C-alpha cells in the first residue's frame, strides 16, 4: 500500500508500505528518498505524533493516507 | 469502522515534540528550543506597556514562506503579515544544519518597512544573507532595503542560536523602555549570550 508524507516546504515523499511496518522502519525508507536521518524525523498524522515503536496498524492508517513530515531544525 | 477523532487538529507545527532533547553546554539549539524560549518570554511580558507591538514568530513558519505549495505560503502570510498582526515581527532564519540568523522586520510605518538582519558569524557566509532576501521577498517587502547590522561575534561554533534568542530578548525589552528607537537603538554589539540562563528558561518553564 501506498501512502503520502508532506513536508513543510510543499513536497509530497510517496511511500509503498506495508500495515506491519514499524515507525522507525518507514523513516529509514524516507532516509533512503531524502538523505534525512531518522534522528531529525517527526512524523505527524491526525494531530499526533508517532511513537517509533508501534505499527502503522496501530494507528489505524489506511492505504493513501497522509502523514506530515516535520524536521527538527538545528545550527 | 473504528472512527478516528478529527474534530479540531493542530496544524502541524504546533504539534508538541515529546522526545525533544534537553539542551547541555555544547549542543546547537534546536528549532523546538527556540519556540519554548520565545513562547515564555511572550508570557512574560505579558501585561507590560507596548508589548502588544511584538511577535515572535515560528522558524518552521519562516521556512514555508518559501514552500512550493501556495496554499501553505499562503498560511505563512496569514500567521506572519495580517492586519491583525503586531508590526514588529522577529524571524529565526536557518541554513539548514549549520547557523542560526535573526531577520526584524518593523511594520509601524506602513509607505516605509524597516529590515534588520543579524548574524554572529566572523567571516559571514552569502547564503545566510540569501535566505533572509527569500523571506522579506515573501513577505512583500525589496530585500536590497534590508539592513546588515552588528552584532557580537561568536567565539565558538555552537552558540549562535544563543545570540539569536538574547538578541530577541534585548530587543523586545528596549521597545518595552522606547529605546529601540534611539541612535544606535538597534545595534547588538555589546550583547552576552548567556546559555546557563537559557537552559534556567527552558527548565522552569
Amino acid at each position: 500500500m501506498q501512502i503520502f508524507v508532506k513536508t513543510l516546504t510543499g513536497k509530497t515523499i510517496t511511500l509503498e508500505v506495508e500495515p506491519s511496518d514499524t515507525i522507525e522502519n518507514v523513516k529509514a525508507k524516507i532516509q533512503d528518498k531524502e538523505g534525512i536521518p531518522p534522528d531529525q524525523q517527526r512524523l505527524i498524522f491526525a494531530g499526533k505524533q508517532l511513537e517509533d515503536g508501534r505499527t502503522l496498524s496501530d494507528y489505524n492508517i489506511q492505504k493513501e493516507s497522509t502523514l506530515h513530515l516535520v524536521l527538527r531544525l538545528r545550527g | 469502522p473504528e472512527r478516528i477523532d478529527v474534530d479540531n487538529l493542530p496544524s502541524p507545527q504546533d504539534v508538541a515534540d515529546p522526545e525533544l532533547p534537553p539542551v547541555r553546554a555544547t549542543s546547537w539549539l534546536l528549532d523546538g528550543h527556540l519556540r519554548a524560549y520565545t513562547d515564555d518570554l511572550a508570557r512574560r511580558l505579558r501585561g507590560e506597556p507596548n508589548a502588544h507591538l511584538l511577535h515572535f514568530a515560528d522558524s518552521q513558519v519562516v521556512t514555508m514562506l518559501s514552500s512550493a505549495d501556495p496554499d501553505q505560503q499562503a498560511r505563512a502570510q496569514r500567521l506572519l503579515a495580517g492586519d491583525d498582526i503586531p508590526p514588529i515581527v522577529f524571524l529565526p532564519i536557518n541554513q539548514p544544519n549549520a547557523h542560526w540568523s535573526l531577520l526584524v522586520v518593523d511594520r509601524r510605518n506602513k509607505d516605509a518597512v524597516a529590515a534588520y538582519h543579524y548574524d554572529s558569524m566572523a567571516q559571514k557566509d552569502p547564503q545566510q544573507r540569501y535566505l533572509a532576501d527569500m523571506a522579506a521577498y515573501h513577505l512583500g517587502l525589496d530585500y536590497q532595503q534590508t539592513h546588515e547590522m552588528p552584532i557580537a561575534i561568536q567565539s565558538d561554533g555552537y552558540s549562535c542560536g544563543d545570540h539569536v534568542l538574547t538578541g530577541i530578548e534585548v530587543l523586545a525589552h528596549r521597545v518595552l523602555d522606547g529605546t529601540f528607537d534611539y541612535a544606535g537603538g538597534r545595534d547588538l554589539t555589546d550583547i552576552e549570550p548567556d546559555r546557563g540562563l537559557i537552559r534556567d528558561r527552558l527548565a522552569q518553564a
